[PDB]
């Protein structure tokens, strides 16, 4: 099952969930706390699970569940994303107050400004950056007599060089009016960009479902960053980019460049390929979990890994995959913690093994 | 003259499953500083020295959060070593803390230590790390 791991039911069974949606309207200053202990770069969509220990930072929660449930995680800073709180629970544990929560990534902003506060609760003045929407490239170029020929019968040969061709031959044929080919603008059209990411990611899930995929390209292309093995500062180039065509853009030239992950420490070993990567989740190859203590890492799932050592013995105390048990897992050569080994409890169960390798210790290389 | 502050912490646990190995605690050393303060400005890593009985007795953090997350037996005292950007002493801060468990079946231990540290002769870019990070010029 790829669902399970979603679900993050290691934190806890029953957790308070709020389904309001709280949204700023753009280029609005907003006045919002920020969380001390998230270095993470939170992508719109992607789910932040914590679990809250200090004193301080329960109060601001519980505030924060009172009244409009958000919060801000800086680009560790002059940019940021906004999360919104979905679950919430309390415990008793460690001798203190302690909250797990799950939220979500909203909104990105610019920081404007950083003012501390008498509880400590860092109040960020905050700009909400928008989304650029343009309209199709064929727009400014288009006959009216045209116009019925923009919606096509069907998307079912099919699903390949004939539909395709047919949809650049349609929807841009006014190419010839201008003095650029058609080809071209495919290269600057939502759709083909999107299929062609498409096709990029069954490569890497042979049994990935078009269902699971956001249609709309401003959620597509944020999904697609928050999957894909990057370093911080393509991220936040990434999140820079307003308009989803030069995200999806980038997206692609990327994902051409990018072969293969190595040790963020030796710095000269490989661990992984990006044809191995592998998708146990509907989230994405790449999802944040928390530790036992509370702290986050963003692990990447894949079918092998290079140069690895693995520490202990399975354990399903805390299993971020259910059904399956973990080992710590390090690079070989320097024993830095590169990740775990996930192997199947059962044994009438695919796959028999994996391993999911933390984003922290991993540096790309092209 | 620079005066700033640091905080140190750990928690420990009761193991409600024993491992086979004999621990019965889930204990963390972390190292933060004080309140909303981004140490990185002006800490280049932290060292963190725990008992020989553990493997790799040495672990290092070069980037935050410092932390060490380990299960045990028995407590210890726990040196700890904060070194800094400075370019001229203080270099470098040692601590030792005192790592202790829960047992007598109390809830589980929780310990934050607050401590102060001086800087001298601070220089214009020295002051202006430690401003990104929230240090007070006394
Ligand atoms: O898939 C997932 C994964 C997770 C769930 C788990 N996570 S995590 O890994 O990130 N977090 C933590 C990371 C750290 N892990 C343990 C690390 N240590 C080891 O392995 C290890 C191996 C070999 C030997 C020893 C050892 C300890 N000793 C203590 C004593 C002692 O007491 N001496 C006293 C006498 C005075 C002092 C003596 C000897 C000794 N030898 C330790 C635990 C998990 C995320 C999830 O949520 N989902
Ligand atoms: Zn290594």
């Amino acid at each position: 099952d790829t669902s399970l791991p979603t679900s993050h039911t290691y934190l806890g069974a029953d957790m308070e969930e709020f389904h309001g949606r709280t949204l700023h309207d753009d280029d609005s200053c907003q006045v919002i706390p920020v969380l001390p202990q998230v270095m993470m770069i939170l992508i719109p969509g992607q789910t932040l699970p914590l679990q809250l220990f200090h004193p301080q930072e329960v109060s601001m929660v519980r505030n924060l569940i009172q009244k409009d449930r958000t919060f801000a995680v800086l680009a560790y800073a002059q940019f940021g994303t906004t999360a919104e709180i979905y679950a919430y629970r309390e415990e008793q544990d460690f001798g203190i107050e302690i909250v797990k929560v799950k939220a979500i990534g909203r909104q990105r902003f610019k920081v404007l400004e950083l003012r501390t506060q008498s509880d400590g609760i860092q109040q960020a003045k905050v700009q909400i950056l928008p989304e650029c929407v343009l309209p199709s490239t064929m727009s400014a170029v288009q006959l009216e007599s045209l116009n019925k020929c923009q919606i096509f019968p069907s998307k079912p040969d099919q699903c390949s060089y004939k539909w395709w061709q047919k949809y650049q031959k349609r929807k841009f044929h006014c190419a010839n009016l201008t003095s650029w080919p058609r080809w071209l603008y495919s290269l600057y059209d939502a759709e083909t960009l999107m299929d062609r990411i498409k096709k990029q990611l069954r490569e890497w899930d042979e049994n990935l479902k078009d269902d699971s995929l956001p249609s709309n390209p401003i959620d597509f292309s944020y999904r697609v960053a928050a999957c894909l093995p990057i370093d911080d500062v393509l991220r936040i180039q990434l999140l820079k980019i307003g308009s989803a065509i030069q995200r999806l853009r980038c997206e692609l030239d990327i994902m051409n460049k990018c072969t293969s992950l190595c040790c963020k420490q030796c710095q000269e070993t490989e661990i992984t390929t990006k044809n191995e990567i592998f998708s146990l989740s509907l989230c994405g190859p790449m999802a944040a979990y928390v530790n036992p203590h509370g702290y986050v890492h963003e692990t990447l799932t894949v079918y092998k890994a290079c140069n690895l050592n693995l520490i202990g013995r399975p354990s399903t105390e805390h299993s971020w995959f259910p059904g399956y048990a973990w080992t710590v897992a390090q690079c070989k050569i320097c024993a830095s913690h590169i990740g775990w080994k996930f192997t199947a409890t059962k044994k009438d169960m695919s796959p028999q093994k994996f391993w999911g390798l933390t984003r922290s210790a991993l540096l790309p290389t092209i | 003259t620079v005066q700033v502050r640091l905080e140190l912490g750990h928690r420990a646990q009761l193991r409600k499953k024993p491992t086979t190995e004999g621990f019965t605690h889930d204990w963390m050393v972390f190292v933060r500083g004080p309140e909303q303060c981004d140490i990185q400005h002006f800490v280049e890593k932290v060292v963190f020295w725990l008992h020989d009985s553990f493997p790799k007795p040495r672990r290092v953090c070069k980037e935050p959060p410092y932390k060490v997350e380990e299960s045990g037996y028995a407590g210890f005292i726990m040196p700890i070593e904060v070194h800094f950007k400075n370019k001229e002493e203080p270099r470098k801060v040692c601590f030792t803390y005192d790592l202790f468990l829960n047992l007598e079946g109390n809830p589980p231990v929780n310990h934050l230590r607050c401590e102060k540290l001086t800087f001298n002769n601070p220089t214009t870019e020295f002051r202006y790390k430690l401003l990104r990070a929230g240090g007070v010029m006394v």
